[PDB]
């Protein structure tokens, strides 16, 4: 969860694995990797073993293996680290990796969520809203934004 | 000694330390203890596991230096630590450290690989009972009682004789007793110790104890090794029923070992990072001596000062491991009498009043009123002139001269050294001759009539040689 | 530490099954101060001494498993790590044997004789320690203080050790050259290593290399204030080997060195450096570990040294060697645990008192109070039988005086004494840069002695025809050569001196 | 400047502190000196790498105070550290501690942007060699004599006329002594500098040194930075032949400067958390100071007394850095002599017994001789009537009057103060003139013939003006 | 670590007792010499168990507490 750890790991995950497209290819490898931690057996199990090699071992081995070579032995870099303990670290900072590469999102204020990719602020904001045909922003609508600019008027009733 | 046939272990996982930072066989541990004995470079390897901790990988220390080999290695695992020749065979032929050979081929002989281990009896074994102690010597094992083997607090500066003495120990504790009379010691100066070789020849009986010795440049480890193999010795002279005696060289480096120790670990260790259970060790120590059902387990018990340390955990605990208080004097140096120490602050402790009962609560308890006599005659009756002090205070002062002369006696180490023959002295004729005569009786005896000589017959018949 | 890489994990995706970089060099993995960690070098030799690049073999101790840390070999902190390794597993190799002798050194060695192609035997290691505990001479071998008080207060011989302590600005520095300058006869090969020095002392000292001599006697160590913990500390650990040169020729060897702590708080101040552990005063044991190995060295060794100690070849020489601390004195911290410690070292011992360098009597020291072990010991007939009554008399003159002014009227006991040893006590200073004739000494033996000095006992007249008795003896006393050559206690020679001593009167 | 062209760096990773957690340009690190010049909000930012540490992330710490910005950064690398523009140019203007144009535009005039690292020379570089020192001051430079390129430590309270005097070393330094005479301080007070600049018109000759100056607030690496650009500068002077000799203001400025360093660093610092290696700088500072094949390497040791440590291992290192003892006597002072401070306790170290043998230790070891003299002439034989002394006891009390009046003379600082005019003063008119005089020649001089009066002719041709 | 703690390696199944201080309880056993470590020493190791109890012992009612002058010889 130090994530630094895994943070030269999503290095070297968009640099060895986006370097061998392992970013997609090991996103798919890690993927199964995630699901191999992901079986709570696999956690029960997860750490009693000494040998790490037991560990990248019953490892690929249960799972299936769909980890890269790059990820096999890889799976005696980290696993052998042990840092493999943590496996979404570097998982969201490969999201990160191929997303910060791919970067455009949104937040919808006083809306129910938007998250609309916008390559650049109010590009396509602005043209969501706009293209909003929503217009309801449904979660926050109302109370929310009724409640924001008049919530700068109670912070008016300061006053009282 | 043991296996480690077969090499073991592994490698030296980070090469840093004595301590195994190191693969063994990792299935492969022993007992901490249990060694491990590797090649070392060229040298064969050996540790003892430090720690005990899986993986074959586990702490396991040597007295020795790492730099220069690989991480990389294989240890054999000397299934014994402590098993070393050992028995009574070493007595005079000389022990490393390691017991090994240290003379030329100093050869203390060698005898059962021998656990160090040997240690505490159960209450009735080296004997539930107690058992006192007394060599004879001219005016000392009369001035004070003993208890048979076990050890006693020893506090005195210069001057001793002690080689001398020694040699009336030889003439005792070789001679005039017969249990085995063993010793040892560590941390000397070089050619000083081979002139305790010279001395070796001075008592010549060197060959009552093997020589082992430390040379304090010894590591730690080396430096506090030899006891329990020690015990793998008194396994043969107490356990031989020659009741193992064995001199004791050295607190201070024992304590301040101890200390070196439990720094070492790193650990809590006892208070200004001793060692935390070296105390433990001392019962495990007093555990080892007994006067046994075996043979008296005993020991000379001089310490290394631990800095004299004040109040001294070591004293304290020296205090009760001192069945007599101990002084030397410089001023019965001074008084340069064949008993040149100091009797005062020198005696077992129940001796007088009971345990002696009158005894010595007669002859010696009432002997300290004497002391009393010849404290205040001589030294009071000397801060004027003594025409005021009654004769008799100069009949303390004929306890100083006369008695006090008769205190001068030969000594079976004067005999073994400047021949001034000495003896296993009879305190009944000190608490008679001496008790009797230094007081009332014969006070015509010359103090040189008394003086350099023996026991009330030496003093008081060479009283008739006046 | 280990996910650093990444790019060497970018690697060991493939390069943790990958593999097989081991090397005498891998990278400098870190670059502070000459603390690198490091790369390659897989098993490497003892503290191997790694020649660095444009830079001396660089030493790492203890493997350190990942990345070795590695020791400043001169400048610690040039640049960014990543050298591979420049890389020996050589350690401890010196110019060894007596090649060298008296062409000066740097802390790297003769090189630093301006000469500095002074050759010694060849590379050595400088690691030294006991003579055979068996195997050792007792040297009597006795010496020469050059102020007489000392050296008939205390002869010694080779194996010899002793504790000193010289006082702030006087005495400690200068100290006694005079007996170098009576020692640039010494014959024993002598030399001192100065932690940290200052330059122009050693430039001007040199001034009196010429002028005390013999610089050629022996070379002597280099250190500075730049000096390394290889350089300060190790030093006095470093100079510890070729020696044997002498010593292990079976013949005399001896050196001096002094006041080190540079090496206490290099190495312990390097060992929180080194993130290891600072013992007291942040220093470890390794001060009795490092006396343990260099200062448990000196001795005068046996023939059965030589005949091992030069191998036979000295076939039972008597290796002799011996050497003397001295801790200089200052700041009255004493005990100061090693110190102590070593005080529990030291064989001999000088208390030494400034007060009279303080009173500026060139006597500034603890009388007695400096106790050393060998002493009379290698005095003569003349020096131990005929010197013997000092210190305890000394004692008197002090003790003798001590009452004097409350409880006044001391008679001529002590006014006859106290002064008596007040007036001897007069003539006792010795000035810096004074070396003391054996019938120098025998000034005292007779004349004390004699009580002959009685006569012109007015330090006018006791320095005065203490000349005249110099002059005109050196005319009536020709012979003295004997006697200075002779140990003295010469009943003959000594009626003769008593008859040079009626000539001393007036005349000598 | 240097490089530091590109901007380089980036980051400030955790934003704490002066010393950079900060990314550097990762693969980018300087020698740890080698400066590292960002933008510091508005300011340019810089910093010389606190420590050498890879990923461009290393210790790099600067004077001042990091609140607002963000942990967002980066920093261009001044390639050099320590170069700025340096030179004998700046004597008389006003360089900041930065060097910076102090005044109105100080301008210490600008020279070789250059290292601050001037340091020690070879053995035979600055003077393989012993040079004396003296100016010719009244009845000083004859009381002491000196070592040239160097520094001596100053002991005295108050009343100097050390701008006096200054200016008789304006008179003597820049005037009686040619070799370029330049000066430094720090830590002052605000006005009282500014007064100090008064001063500096006092002796008006402050064109002789530029003007950098610390005034106390300045953060420790603030306060103690000026040095070695300081050899930056004698490496004008000095190194300019024209004899650096600068007068060094503060040591407890510096001493606990140190102490705040060590500290700042958080590391196992000297004793009481001091600089550790602030020693070794004084290694490298004597080191600078030489009289030098260059120029003579001189420098004013006073010290800001490190709280006037006892023992102070400042002094016992400013000790040895005194080649000459000093005291200034308010009672001089209450003498109020033109000379005016304590002769007790002031000479050179060497001069009267050898090294000017007899010369000085005729004329000036006599003449301390005299110091007793006049010390229980003036003292003992004013205990009581000295009717008792010998009027040379009176003559000593002329040598009081007479000759300590003769001491009493104008002064070069005088003249460029009072106008008293002073000189550079012959020590033969003191080992004859004032020897002689002050002993047995002309002791009808009278004290006011003497007094306030130059050399033997000015005190005793004062005589002929009596 | 009761007792010996040196013997062998870590990863001895581990036994477990659930009773903390199940201890030789009641007024059985007095007289019969004990260790401090066990009820058994020399020479009879054995005495009258009223059975296994655990020690730790707090305060009697203040409140019911019967004050006690009882005499002292
Ligand atoms: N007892 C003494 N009386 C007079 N002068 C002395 C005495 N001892 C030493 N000196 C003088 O002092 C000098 C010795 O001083 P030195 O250079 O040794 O400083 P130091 O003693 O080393 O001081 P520190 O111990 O502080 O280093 C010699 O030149 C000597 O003339």
């Amino acid at each position: 969860e130090f994530i630094t750890v895994a943070r030269p790991y999503a290095k070297a995950a968009f640099d060895f694995a986006v370097e061998h497209q392992s970013v997609e290819r090991w996103q798919d490898m890690l993927a199964f990797a995630a699901e191999v931690t992901k079986n709570e057996q696999m956690a029960e199990l997860l750490s009693g073993a000494l040998a790490p090699e037991t560990l990248a071992e019953s490892f690929i081995a249960v799972a299936g293996e769909q980890l890269d070579e790059n990820g096999q032995n890889l799976i005696r870099v980290m696993a052998e680290n042990g840092r493999l303990n943590a496996l979404p670290d570097v998982l969201e900072q490969f999201i990160h990796l191929r997303a910060v590469s791919e970067a455009t999102a949104e937040v919808d204020v006083i809306s129910a969520a938007a998250l609309s990719e916008q390559q650049l602020a109010k590009i396509s904001a602005a043209m969501e809203k706009r293209l909003s045909r929503k217009v309801k922003l449904n979660a926050k609508i109302d109370k929310s934004v009724m409640a924001g600019v008049i919530i700068r008027a109670g912070d008016m009733v300061i006053d009282g | 000694h043991h296996h480690h046939h077969g090499m073991a272990t592994g490698k030296i996982v980070q090469v840093i330390g004595a301590v195994v930072d190191v693969e063994f066989p990792q299935d492969a541990v022993p007992r901490v203890y249990d060694a491990l004995e590797v090649q070392n470079g060229n040298e064969r390897l050996v540790l003892e596991v430090q720690q005990q901790l899986g993986g074959g990988i586990v702490r396991t220390i040597a007295m020795g230096s790492s730099d220069g080999l690989r991480r990389g290695l294989d240890v054999k695992d000397l299934e014994h630590p402590i098993e070393v020749p050992v028995g009574k065979a070493t007595l005079g032929r000389i022990m490393n450290v390691l017991g090994e050979p240290v003379d030329m081929k100093g050869e203390i002989g060698e005898e059962e690989r021998w656990a160090i281990h040997r240690a505490a009896p159960s209450y009735e074994e080296l004997s539930n009972s107690q058992e006192l102690l007394e060599t004879g010597i001219k005016v000392i094992d009369l001035m004070a009682p003993f208890a048979k083997g076990g050890k006693v607090g020893l506090f005195g500066g210069a001057g001793v004789g002690k080689t001398v003495n020694m040699m009336e120990l030889i003439r005792n504790i070789a001679i005039e007793h017969s249990g085995y009379s063993v010793f040892a010691g560590v941390g000397e100066r070089t050619r000083e110790g081979n002139d305790f070789y010279h001395e070796m020849t001075d008592s010549n009986v060197i060959d009552k104890v093997s020589l082992v010795y430390g040379q304090m440049n010894e590591p730690p480890g080396n430096r506090l090794r030899v006891a329990l193999t020690g015990l793998t010795m008194a396994e043969k002279f107490r356990d031989e029923g020659r009741d193992v005696l064995l001199f004791v060289d050295n607190i201070y480096r024992y304590t301040l070992a101890g200390t070196e120790v439990s720094a070492l670990l790193g650990r809590m260790p006892s208070a200004v990072g001793y060692q935390p259970t070296l105390a433990e060790e001392m019962g495990v120590l007093q555990e080892r001596i007994t006067s046994t059902k075996t043979g008296s387990i005993t020991s000379v018990q001089a310490v290394y000062v631990p800095a004299d340390d004040l109040t001294d955990p070591s004293p304290a605990t020296t205090f009760a491991h001192l069945d007599a208080t101990v002084v030397l004097s410089r001023q019965i140096a001074s008084l340069g009498i064949y008993p040149a120490v100091d009797p005062l602050d020198s005696t077992s402790r129940q001796l007088d009043p009971l345990v002696v009962g009158q005894e010595h609560y007669d002859t010696a308890r009432g002997v300290q009123s004497i002391l009393q006599r010849y404290q205040e005659l001589k030294d009071i009756i000397a801060i004027l002139g003594m025409d005021e002090l009654s004769e008799e205070d100069k009949l303390v002062v004929a306890r100083a001269r006369k008695i006090q002369r008769f205190l001068s006696q030969p000594f079976f180490v004067a005999e073994v050294f400047t021949g001034s023959p000495g003896k296993y002295v009879s305190l009944k004729d000190t608490i008679r001759g001496f008790k009797g005569i230094m007081e009332g009786e014969y006070d015509h005896l010359p103090e040189q009539a008394f003086y350099m000589v023996g026991s009330i017959e030496e003093a008081v018949e060479k009283a008739k040689k006046l | 530490n280990s996910t650093e890489i990444s790019e060497l994990i970018k690697q060991r995706i493939a390069q943790f099954n990958v593999v097989s970089e081991a090397h005498n060099e891998g990278t400098i993995v870190s670059v502070s101060d000459g603390v690198i960690r490091i790369h390659g070098l897989a098993d490497a030799m003892q503290g191997e001494m790694i020649s660095l690049p444009g830079n001396r073999y660089a030493i790492a101790l203890n493997l350190e498993r990942d990345s070795v840390g590695a020791v400043v070999m001169g400048p610690y902190a040039d640049l960014a790590e990543g050298m591979k390794v420049k890389a020996t597993g050589r350690i401890l190799e010196v110019p060894v044997g007596r090649g060298l002798l008296g062409r000066v050194v740097n802390t790297l060695g003769a090189p630093i004789d301006g000469k500095g192609p002074l050759d010694h035997d060849g590379f050595s290691a400088v690691e030294a320690i006991a003579p055979g505990v068996i195997e050792r001479q007792s040297v009597d071998q006795p010496v020469q203080t050059g102020y007489k008080a000392v050296d008939s207060m205390i002869p010694i011989g080779r194996g010899q050790r002793e504790l000193i302590i010289g006082d702030r600005q006087t005495g400690k520095t200068a100290l006694a050259i005079d007996a170098i300058i009576n020692q640039r006869d010494s014959g024993i090969k002598a030399i001192y290593v100065a932690i940290g020095q200052k330059a122009s002392t050693i430039s001007n000292v040199v001034r009196k290399l010429e002028e005390h001599g013999a610089l050629a006697n022996t070379i002597v160590v280099v250190a500075t204030a730049s000096e390394s913990a290889a350089l300060q500390y190790l030093a006095p650990y470093a100079g510890a080997a070729m020696g044997e040169y002498f010593r292990d020729r079976g013949e005399d060897a001896l050196i001096i060195y002094d006041d080190l702590s540079k090496q206490a708080v290099a190495y312990r101040q390097i060992s929180l450096l080194l993130r290891r552990p600072p013992g007291r005063e942040a220093f470890p044991g390794d001060v009795f570990y490092l006396h343990s190995r260099l200062l448990e060295r000196a001795a005068r060794v046996n023939a059965e040294y030589v005949e091992a100690f030069t191998k036979g070849e000295v076939k039972g020489k008597t290796g002799s060697l011996t050497a003397l601390p001295i801790i200089e004195t200052q700041a009255g911290d004493v005990s100061a645990f090693v110190p102590t410690n070593v005080i529990s070292i030291t064989d001999g011992q000088i208390f030494l008192e400034t007060n009279l360098f303080n009173a500026g009597i060139r006597p500034a020291v603890n009388p007695g109070i400096s106790v050393s072990r060998v002493g009379g010991a290698a005095q003569t007939k003349i020096m131990k039988k005929l010197s013997g009554g000092i210190r305890t008399a000394l004692a008197q003159y002090r003790e003798l005086a001590a009452f004097s002014q409350f409880a006044s009227d001391l008679d001529d006991a002590t006014r006859n004494q106290l002064d008596h040893g007040q007036k001897v006590t007069e003539l006792l200073k010795q000035k810096q840069y004074a070396p003391m004739s054996v019938a120098q000494q025998s000034l005292v033996l007779f004349a004390a002695e004699r009580g002959y000095l009685a006569d012109v006992e007015l330090s006018k007249i006791g320095s005065f025809e203490a000349a005249l008795l110099a002059y005109v003896d050196r005319d009536h006393a020709p012979l003295m050569q004997e006697i200075n050559q002779t140990g003295g206690y010469n009943d003959e020679i000594e009626g003769k001196l008593k008859g040079i001593l009626d000539s001393f009167k007036a005349t000598q």
